[PDB]
C-alpha cells in the first residue's frame, strides 16, 4: 500500500495611504 | 556409484512427516512533515510643515 498527500497555502496583501493636507490663506485691500 | 548410489540405508524409520511452516512479515513506515511560515511589515509616515 502506498499514499501521499500535500497541501499548500500562500496569501499576500499590501495597502498603501497618501494623505495630502495643504492650506494658502494670506491677508495683509489684498486678499488670498 | 551413479547406477547404485553414493550410500546405503542401515537403519532409520519408515514413519509420516507432517511439516508445517506459517511465516508471515509485516512492515510499516509513516513520516509526516508540515512547515508552515508567515511575515508581515506595516510603516507609515507623516511630515506636515505649515
Ligand atoms: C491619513 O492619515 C491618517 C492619520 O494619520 C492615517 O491613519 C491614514 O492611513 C492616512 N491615509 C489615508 C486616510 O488614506
Amino acid at each position: 500500500e502506498e499514499q501521499i498527500e500535500a497541501f499548500k497555502s500562500i496569501i499576500q496583501e499590501k495597502t498603501s495611504n497618501f494623505n495630502a493636507a495643504i492650506s494658502l490663506k494670506f491677508t495683509p485691500s489684498l486678499h488670498g | 556409484i551413479n547406477d547404485y548410489g553414493t550410500h546405503y540405508i542401515t537403519s532409520g524409520s519408515m514413519g509420516g512427516i507432517y511439516e508445517y511452516i506459517l511465516v508471515i512479515d509485516k512492515a510499516k513506515m509513516e513520516s509526516l512533515g508540515i512547515t508552515s511560515r508567515d511575515i508581515t511589515t506595516c510603516f507609515g509616515g507623516s511630515l506636515g510643515i505649515q
